[PDB]
């Protein structure tokens, strides 16, 4: 069927740096991708929907764009609340699906 | 404040079924599509189904179409996920949701199914 | 002092938190000079929406009539990311039922089926139950149906607080005003609501509405119209769009795979379109207007701005001069209204005669 | 053609009311044409009594003003001339004619109305 | 400009008949008198089994204002087979369109339905009736074996009609071929001569007609409106016809050759759904012997001062030139939703100014939207876009508005006065009114002061009120007048003169007439027969300098005149008027030495 | 209203002779009708629309006139032309008729 695959595995960057999360679909999507984020132990939050609609209560360091099968999330000036696991939830037609998740860390 | 209050965790044996729920308050229950998703132990997130509580229509993840159902009750105004004939791989934390797949979700409730 | 020089002073406190900012426009001026004030308009990111689905039912609609039933479901799901709330209504039409077309599904004029509701399966039932009909002439009765959708507020149940969107689905073009002479109908459309038990019983005696009439009514009660049609006839419609402000149109794909996205794309376009108009001016009063966009390239002419969004107040420059006294006395009317917004800029004109 | 007959005339007393009709056969004439009425005093010229059409109004040569009224029936192609207050100067031949155009023809076949002792 | 709108001839029909829907005049060569033709399409006739069949009534011009039905068809519906009606005349709208020529009258029922020979049907084939003296025939321009929607079955033949010079009839058939439409024309003699009372389809030999076209032209409605006139140089009038939704609803007007049905000219609108082609007309508006082309577009939306569109209506006016080409302007309406471009009718030279004028009307204009007819005068430069006279409906709406101006016809000198009169219909009130044209008088006026310079010390003439002599001057004025048509030889005029007009405005009056000892004087003029100016010599004098100190401002001598409108009027009260482009005063001045 | 008058009240006219029937108005009429009726029988009119033969009327009868002055010219007379002729006007509320003029037979 239509599935969403995330390209990153485990990403890392120093705090204050900029990273991106990106993913693609096995089939095209006429409308969108939602970007989600969760803590190792916490409730998943919606960051961005419809590629660029920034959820309220999310810093405007968070952005994004993309074509039907190729999307990305950009997070500038990373702080500890950004160092989290990100998900791509595709929306084309029912059933809806998620990618496997990509964890963001910092370097040692 | 607007809230979603999810039921607690439980332990079960294979073949078991569980009805889990997530209470709506501070908003009109009947107005939003309520999603159910789950997080698997090292497999990321999966969508499992949904319901429009203001109606009689539901959606399912094909994988569980013949196994799981989704319901709602306008009296108690809570969301319900119905899981049955379960095994160890069906053990995941399940979440309910608000408007447009809002940031308001359940907390994540796990039911362990094992020997 | 028999020289009430120019000023515009507004002491009025309107609903403070609305999307349109004037109290009232209060203008007391002598003939000889003008006055100036500013208005602002701001759409909100979750403003609720009401969609009324108006569809033809002719034989040629078979390919889409069987899809609308499912479209409403996928659509309520997509719309959930765009607005605070969402309701669906429904109605249908074929053509006038008079002897010049038919002998006197059996054809009908316009019938209202479902008021705007939350019950998605009621929508599905309303759509599912429409049997396929047809007529002889190629063009349909869509303009008559649009008018009734725009006037019969008491049958549709449109909210004031929600954007009012009229969705019109055809495969063909519509009949026009004056075509009706062939129908033996030479009596003008008065622009009012004429449904009895939700049926437009006057469709067989009234002339089809003109484009002018559809435009004025749709703007006045803020019903935006999104039109969709098969790609060939679409060219006629796209070329008509500049004629009636407050409208969007697009084509229906051969597999109609995006019907649940036609309104969505249009919705986004409507949110980003902020236009106003000066209307119903009194003979001794003369207004001019221009819009200021965030780009800085402010323009006269165009009604407003494009490529705008939330947290972006569109600014409108409004000015007025005065002529000799007309049928005078203080006069209350609306002067400026944003299209698709319920709030308007009310005006009170005054002068010393 | 236009076939005309008249109510049989009678002998009436001075100032006695009398109804005399114009019965027309051959085709429908109650709304298709304008009708008039003629008064013929033998030995002299024809005079005129009145008119009627689909429009039930009339006119009159104001001698016995408003003493004469004209009525139009429907299914019977029957017109009625009602004479009130007949005088001895009203002894004359009465009949109807058919035309709207300023002309007249299709006159009746003779009537003898007598007002006497 | 001279239309008499004070004492017009008003006619009416039965309530609900739509009397006034269509109008024309009937002026036979066979009679010295005139009758008006006014349609009543939903009239109740006496025909058996027929409801609201429709008729046309003849109304006498010379008072006696009654309208008599024309007996075009005294019968009911014919049968096809036992208990199976051939035709359906109820609600056919007979009289929806009426036209005449010389001694003949044509009128049609575009919504006449017919049963085909092959299949049970109720198709809007349409039908016409034509009379010549007492000979009455039915003419079926679109009744043939081509009995379906892709043929002539839905033609509505008779929807529109007109008569050419010589003696030919043009008929519009807008429903042919899925409403591509069709023009059909036939000789009058053929229509009558070949008539056979029991044949549904009659073939004619010189019939001209358009033919079925590609699907791209479907729903265009050719024949919706017609007009005639010669454009292709010489010969028989060509056929002008509107197609309301040609060119993807922009609308078009086509002109086809008078000898064979083949296009010569192609006109098109600018705006979709403005209905260019809704109505058409032709006449030599600029007086250069070339019929011009007038095209209505009744729901044209113009763009206002506010940058927005406004539905006001339009008439396109194209002038025919010697080169074979056209030049053009545009006349927009005056009020929103007042459909100005919906009705067009040549007036002809209404005011006898050498050029034909034209009436254009808005059936739903004015506060109290009774309908407005605008009269536009012709010039060598084309039509004057600025109206000279405005004619309005007089009756309140009952349901639909009177729609005064819906139907119109001019170019006909019904009265004795040789100026064409005008019929304007108002079907919403079951009425029609014939407005007469007043004769128009041209006046040659003169004014001269012979002592161009006044010597204030030249005290040589006596002042009648005293023993002293004064300086004075001879102020002569004259008037001559004439006109066309029927006007009396003797015309009374009121003439008034002023002295030192620019000072009498609250200042010293430096000159008075000698006899009246007043700045003013009046005279009863009785100018007559034409070519002769009647003159009158008044003597004015100067006031003494001791008080009348201004010796620099010229003394203005002013004369003005007005026609006695009543002692100029004929038997019927058709008062003559003065021409709208003729001034009625003269300014002269004298200087002080 | 006015009454039409006539001058040839009685004439001993003969077949073969030219004869005119006339009328005169006190105000403009601009119209005349010539009606025919024998005292003992049922014939129809001669002339309508000022000058136009009524159905069945021979060429001998030719109408004329305008304004206030009207006539009917009978060309060389027929054996049955010795009849009573009437003028008629319906241009006002009453109908107006001529007094009647007649031709007779005596030999
Ligand atoms: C004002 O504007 C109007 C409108 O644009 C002009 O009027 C148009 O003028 C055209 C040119 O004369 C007319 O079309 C012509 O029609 C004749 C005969 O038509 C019949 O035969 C056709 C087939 O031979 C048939 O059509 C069938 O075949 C088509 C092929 O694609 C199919 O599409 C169609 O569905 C049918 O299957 C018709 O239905 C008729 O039966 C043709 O012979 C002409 O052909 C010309 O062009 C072709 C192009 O490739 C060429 O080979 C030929 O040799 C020849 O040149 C042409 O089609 C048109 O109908 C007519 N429109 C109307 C409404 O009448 C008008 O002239 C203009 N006036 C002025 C003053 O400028
Ligand atoms: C024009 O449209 C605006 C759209 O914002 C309409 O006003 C809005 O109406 C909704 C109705 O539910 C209001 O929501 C509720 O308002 C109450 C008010 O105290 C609040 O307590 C609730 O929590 C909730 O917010 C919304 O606030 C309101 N917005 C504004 C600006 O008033 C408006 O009524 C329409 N009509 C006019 C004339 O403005
Ligand atoms: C939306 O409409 C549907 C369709 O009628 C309603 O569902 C059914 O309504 C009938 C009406 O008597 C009941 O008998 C059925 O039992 C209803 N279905 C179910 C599953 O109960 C539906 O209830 C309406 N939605 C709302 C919110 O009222
Ligand atoms: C909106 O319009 C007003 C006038 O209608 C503009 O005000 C003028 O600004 C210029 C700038 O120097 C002044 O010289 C004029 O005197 C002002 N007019 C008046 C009546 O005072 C105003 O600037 C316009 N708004 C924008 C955004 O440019
Ligand atoms: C012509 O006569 C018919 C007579 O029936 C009139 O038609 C009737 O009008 C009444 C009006 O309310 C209807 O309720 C009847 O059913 C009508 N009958 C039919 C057969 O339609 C008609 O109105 C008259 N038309 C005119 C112009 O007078
Ligand atoms: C209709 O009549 C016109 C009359 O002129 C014909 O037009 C001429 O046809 C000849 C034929 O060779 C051309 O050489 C001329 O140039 C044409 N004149 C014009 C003005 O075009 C026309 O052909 C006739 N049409 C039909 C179908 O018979
Ligand atoms: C509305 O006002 C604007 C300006 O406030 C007018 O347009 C400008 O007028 C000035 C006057 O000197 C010109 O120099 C500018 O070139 C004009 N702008 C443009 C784009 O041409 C505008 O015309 C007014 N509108 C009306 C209907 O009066
Ligand atoms: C003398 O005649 C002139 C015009 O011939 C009058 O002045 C005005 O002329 C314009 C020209 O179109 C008209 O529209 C005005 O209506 C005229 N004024 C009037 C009062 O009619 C001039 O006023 C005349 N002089 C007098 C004393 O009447
Ligand atoms: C705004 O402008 C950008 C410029 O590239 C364009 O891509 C975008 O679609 C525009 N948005 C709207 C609503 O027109
Ligand atoms: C002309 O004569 C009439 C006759 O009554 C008179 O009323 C009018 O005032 C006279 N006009 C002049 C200018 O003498």
């Amino acid at each position: 069927d239509i599935e969403m695959t995330q390209s990153p595995s485990s990403l890392s960057a120093s705090l204050g740096d900029r990273v991106t999360i990106s993913c693609s679909a096995s089939q095209g999507i006429s409308n969108y991708l939602n970007w989600y984020q969760q803590k190792p132990d916490g409730t998943v939050k919606l960051l961005i929907y419809y590629t660029s609609s920034l959820h309220s209560g999310v810093p405007s360091r968070f952005s994004g764009s993309g074509s039907g099968t190729d999307y990305s999330l950009t997070i500038s000036n990373l702080e500890p609340e950004d160092i989290a696991t990100y998900y791509c939830q595709q929306y084309s037609e029912l059933p809806y699906t998620f990618g496997g998740g990509t964890k963001l860390e910092i370097k040692r | 404040e607007v809230q979603l209050q999810q039921s607690g965790a439980e332990l079960m044996k294979p073949g078991a079924s569980v009805k889990i729920s997530c209470k709506a308050t501070g908003y009109t229950f009947s107005t939003y599509w309520i999603e159910w998703i789950k997080q698997r132990p090292g497999h990321g997130l999966e969508w499992i189904g949904d319901i429009l509580p203001g109606s009689g229509t539901t959606n399912y993840n094909e994988k569980f179409k013949g196994r799981a159902t989704v319901t709602a009750d306008r009296s108690s105004n809570t969301a319900y996920m119905q899981l049955s004939s379960l095994t160890s791989e069906d053990s995941a934390v399940y979440y309910c949701a608000r408007w447009g797949w809002d940031s308001y979700w359940g907390q994540g409730t796990l039911v362990t199914v094992s020997s | 002092i028999e020289y009430p020089s120019v000023h515009v002073i507004i002491p009025t406190e309107n609903e403070i938190n609305t999307q349109v900012t004037p109290g009232e426009v209060s203008i007391q001026l002598r003939p000889g000079a003008e006055a100036n004030f500013m208005l602002k308009v701001h759409p909100l990111k979750k403003y609720p929406v009401d969609l009324y689905y108006l569809v033809d039912v002719s034989a040629s609609m078979h390919n889409n009539i069987e899809k609308l039933n499912s479209v409403g479901n996928d659509l309520s799901r997509k719309m959930a990311f765009f607005s605070r709330d969402f309701r669906l209504g429904f109605g249908s039409y074929v053509d006038k039922t008079v002897s010049p077309y038919i002998s006197i599904m059996p054809p009908h004029g316009y019938i209202h089926v479902l008021s705007l509701t939350e019950n998605i399966t009621e929508f599905e039932k309303a759509v599912h139950r429409q049997k396929i009909s047809g007529n002889i002439d190629t063009p349909e009765g869509g303009f008559d149906a649009m008018l009734q959708a725009a006037v019969c507020e008491s049958h549709i149940g449109w909210r004031k607080e929600a954007k009012r969107l009229l969705l019109v689905m055809t495969d063909q073009t519509s009949h026009l005003a004056l075509d009706s002479k062939l129908a033996g109908i030479v009596v003008p459309n008065d622009g009012n609501c004429h449904l009895k038990n939700n049926v437009y019983v006057k469709s067989t005696t009234m002339e089809h509405p003109s484009l002018g009439q559809l435009s004025e009514k749709l703007i006045d009660n803020n019903i935006n119209v999104i039109f969709a049609v098969q790609g060939k006839q679409f060219h006629w419609y796209k070329d008509l769009l500049p004629l009636l402000p407050g409208t969007i149109a697009g084509e229906i794909e051969s597999k109609a795979a995006n019907l649940n996205n036609l309104v969505v794309e249009a919705y986004q376009k409507l949110i980003s379109e902020v236009k106003v108009q000066v209307e119903n001016q009194v003979q001794g009063i003369y207004f001019n207007i221009t819009a200021i966009c965030p780009d800085g390239s402010r323009k006269p002419g165009m009604e407003g701005c494009r490529n705008v969004t939330s947290n972006d107040e569109v600014l409108f420059n409004v000015t007025v001069t005065m002529k000799k006294c007309d049928v005078t006395g203080g006069k209350n009317y609306a002067i400026i209204k944003p299209i698709g917004f319920n709030e308007t800029a009310k005006i009170h004109i005054h002068r010393n005669c | 053609e236009v076939q005309l007959v008249e109510s049989g005339p009678g002998l009436v007393k001075p100032s006695q009311s009398l109804s005399l009709t114009c019965s027309v056969t051959g085709y429908y004439i109650t709304s298709s044409y304008y009708w008039n009425w003629i008064r013929q005093f033998p030995g002299n010229e024809l005079e005129w009594m009145g008119y009627i059409s689909y429009d039930g109004s009339n006119s009159y040569n104001p001698s016995l003003k408003n003493r004469i009224s004209i009525t139009r029936d429907t299914s019977k192609n029957q017109f009625f001339l009602k004479l009130n207050s007949v005088t001895t100067e009203d002894i004359a031949t009465y009949f109807c004619v058919r035309e709207d155009y300023d002309s007249f023809d299709y006159w009746g076949q003779g009537t003898t109305l007598t007002v006497s002792s | 400009f001279n239309l008499d709108v004070d004492s017009p001839a008003e006619y009416s029909g039965p309530e609900g008949s739509y009397f006034g829907f269509a109008v024309d005049f009937f002026v036979p060569s066979a009679s010295s008198r005139m009758f008006l033709l006014v349609g009543a399409p939903k009239a109740n006739t006496t025909q058996p089994g027929i409801v609201e069949g429709g008729q046309v009534l003849k109304c006498d011009w010379s008072s006696t204002r009654r309208c008599q039905p024309i007996e075009f068809d005294a019968t009911g519906n014919r049968d096809y087979a036992k208990d199976d009606p051939l035709e359906f005349k109820s609600h056919q709208w007979f009289g929806a369109s009426v036209r005449s020529k010389q001694d003949k009258i044509l009128a049609c029922a575009p919504l006449y339905h017919w049963r085909t020979e092959m299949k049970q049907e109720r198709e809007p084939v349409g039908t016409c009736f034509l009379q010549d003296g007492t000979k009455t025939v039915e003419y079926a321009p679109c009744r043939s074996q081509d009995i379906d929607a892709d043929g002539q079955g839905f033609c509505q033949g008779g929807f529109s009609i007109d008569f050419t010079k010589a003696d030919r009839v043009l008929l519009g058939g807008p429903g042919s071929f899925y409403w591509q439409g069709q023009l059909i024309s036939d000789q009058v003699a053929e229509i009558v001569s070949k008539y056979d009372p029991n044949v549904y389809s009659i073939k004619y030999n010189n019939q001209l007609a358009t033919r079925t076209a590609q699907a791209i032209f479907d729903d265009s409605y050719l024949g919706y409106s017609v007009a005639v006139g010669d454009f292709n140089g010489d010969g028989i009038d060509d056929f002008v016809s509107g197609v309301p939704r040609a060119a993807r609803t922009l609308g078009m007007v086509y002109i086809y050759d008078g000898k064979n049905m083949s296009s010569l000219y192609n006109f098109t609108g600018e705006q979709m759904a403005a209905y260019f082609g809704f109505s058409v007309a032709a006449t030599d508006i600029n007086g250069d012997d070339y019929a011009d082309v007038f095209i209505g577009a009744p729901l044209f939306m113009d763009r206002g001062s506010d940058g927005k569109l406004q539905e006001v209506g339009q008439v396109s006016v194209s002038l025919q030139r010697a080169s074979g080409d056209f030049q053009t302007t545009k006349l927009n309406g005056f009020e929103v939703f007042a459909r100005f471009g919906s009705a067009i009718a040549p007036l002809g030279d209404l005011d006898q100014d050498g050029f034909n004028d034209i009436a254009i009307a808005a059936p739903y204009g004015g506060e109290d939207k009774k309908g407005i007819v605008y009269i536009f005068n012709g010039r060598s430069t084309g039509l004057n876009a600025v109206p000279s006279q405005i004619l309005e409906g007089q009756w309140a709406a009952r349901s639909m508005p009177p729609s005064f101006g819906y139907s119109m016809k001019g170019a006909t000198d019904i009265d004795k006065n040789g100026y064409p009169d005008l019929i304007v219909g108002a079907f919403g009130v079951d009425r029609a009114i014939l407005y007469r044209a007043r004769p128009v008088i041209t006046v040659n006026a003169g004014l001269e002061v012979y002592p161009s310079i006044l010597n204030q010390d030249n005290k040589t003439c006596s002042l009648p009120g005293t023993a002293l002599k004064v300086s004075c001057f001879n102020v002569r004025f004259c008037l001559k007048a004439d006109g066309k048509g029927v006007l009396p030889r003797k015309l009374n005029f009121q003439v008034e003169l002023l002295l030192d007009k620019l000072k009498q405005k609250g200042a010293i009056r430096r000159a008075l007439f000698l006899y009246s000892r007043s700045p003013s004087h009046s005279k009863n003029m009785t100018i007559s027969r034409g070519g002769l100016m009647q003159c009158e010599e008044l003597i004015a004098y100067l006031r003494d300098e001791s008080e009348f100190r201004d010796k620099l401002t010229p003394i203005t001598i002013f004369m003005e005149y007005r026609l006695d409108y009543r002692t100029a009027a004929d038997t019927t009260g058709l008062q003559p008027i003065l021409n709208q482009f003729t001034p009625a005063n003269i300014s002269r001045q004298a200087h002080i030495l | 209203e006015i009454v039409l008058t006539q001058s040839p009240a009685i004439m001993s006219a003969f077949p073969g002779e030219k004869v005119t029937m006339t009328c005169s108005a006190s105000s403009s009429v601009s119209y005349i009708h010539w009606y025919q009726q024998k005292s003992g029988t049922s014939p129809k009119r001669w002339i309508y629309d000022t000058s136009k033969l009524a159905s069945g009327v021979p060429a001998r009868f030719s109408g004329s006139g305008s304004g206030t002055s009207y006539s009917l010219t009978i060309s060389s007379m027929e054996a049955e032309d010795a009849a009573t002729y009437y003028c008629h006007q319906w241009t006002s509320n009453p109908a107006t008729f001529g007094g009647g003029t007649k031709l007779e037979i005596k030999a």
